């Protein structure tokens, strides 16, 4: 649908990944990732319902993405510029 | 029960594991709820006219040609279906779904035409 | 794009400051999930040694992640 990311969105995400570590990926994998991204959007919506801070933290702890809110804002700091994480740390 | 949520959660538990965080129920998008609903009313109204026309012969057979009372019957069933429809609408408002399904992919007039086109192309190719 | 765009897409799908921060965290989690899936697929492809990665590695990694979680 509208939600799954286009080719350029995945290209920018993998540009961030390349900044983290140089990784090479081909073209048709982007379409496959778009289809599976619609699937994973459904997966995450069923994983995370009405948006609550504790609910989201528990869901991401169960999913293995994070271990606690510490890893929450640590990943936020890793993936984003400074001011947004100043806001996050004020919130978290 | 009438509530969709209980059966929805039970079948989600059947479909998906326990480490899967099913305890969090996504609010479905209003467009998704509207599409599921609209499919429901389209099916209901189509079958409604089909059934009301199908038994009209037998109905006139046993009703001894009373038209005011068949109008009464039609109106009675109409607002029965309206009340059931309002109940289904509110239960779907409280029913939880992932928002990725479109009504266009579950109407039959599109998929049936696609199948007919595919088989016509197959026939032309085999003749060639 | 940006994690802000991902958060905007996620809030569009769902439909203040705390809600926006929750969207940002969820988008970061989505980024981590996608990075893990891509890393698994690339590791499988490099283990095979293909010149180009192919969609079946991607499908296998995504299905493994879906079943595990």
């Amino acid at each position: 649908s509208i939600k799954p990311l286009q080719i350029m969105d995945l290209k920018h995400l993998t540009r961030q990944f390349l900044n983290e570590n140089r990784i090479i990926l081909p073209k048709q994998t982007w379409s496959t990732i778009q289809e599976e991204s619609l699937n994973i959007m459904d997966f995450l919506k069923q994983k995370i319902g009405t948006l609550q801070k504790q609910e989201l933290v528990d869901s991401f702890i169960d999913m293995g993405i994070i271990n606690n809110v510490d890893d929450m804002f640590e990943l936020a700091h890793e993936l984003l510029p400074l001011e947004l994480q100043s806001r996050i740390e004020s919130y978290l | 029960p009438w509530e969709f949520r209980k059966v929805i959660q039970a079948e989600y538990r059947e479909r998906l594991p326990r480490n899967y965080e099913l305890k969090h129920w996504k609010k479905p998008s209003k467009i998704m709820i509207g599409s599921i609903l609209r499919l429901l009313e389209t099916n209901t109204v189509s079958a409604l006219d089909s059934v009301f026309e199908k038994y009209e012969k037998e109905m006139n057979q046993m009703t001894h040609g009373d038209n005011n009372e068949v109008k009464r019957i039609y109106s009675k069933k109409e607002r029965l279906l309206e009340i059931i429809l309002t109940k289904i609408k509110k239960k779907l408002r409280q029913a939880k779904f992932p928002s990725r399904i479109s009504e266009r992919d579950l109407d039959i007039e599109y998929i049936y035409s696609k199948r007919q086109f595919i088989q016509n192309r197959y026939s032309q190719e085999l003749q060639n | 794009m940006d994690t802000e765009a991902l958060a905007n897409y996620l809030l569009r799908q769902l439909s203040s400051s705390q809600e926006y921060n929750k969207k940002l965290l969820l988008a970061c989690g989505f980024q981590a999930i996608l990075r893990k899936i891509l890393l698994d697929a690339r590791t499988r492809a490099t283990a095979e040694g293909l010149r180009e990665v192919y969609p079946y590695h991607i499908e296998a990694a995504t299905q493994a992640f879906l079943d595990s979680q």
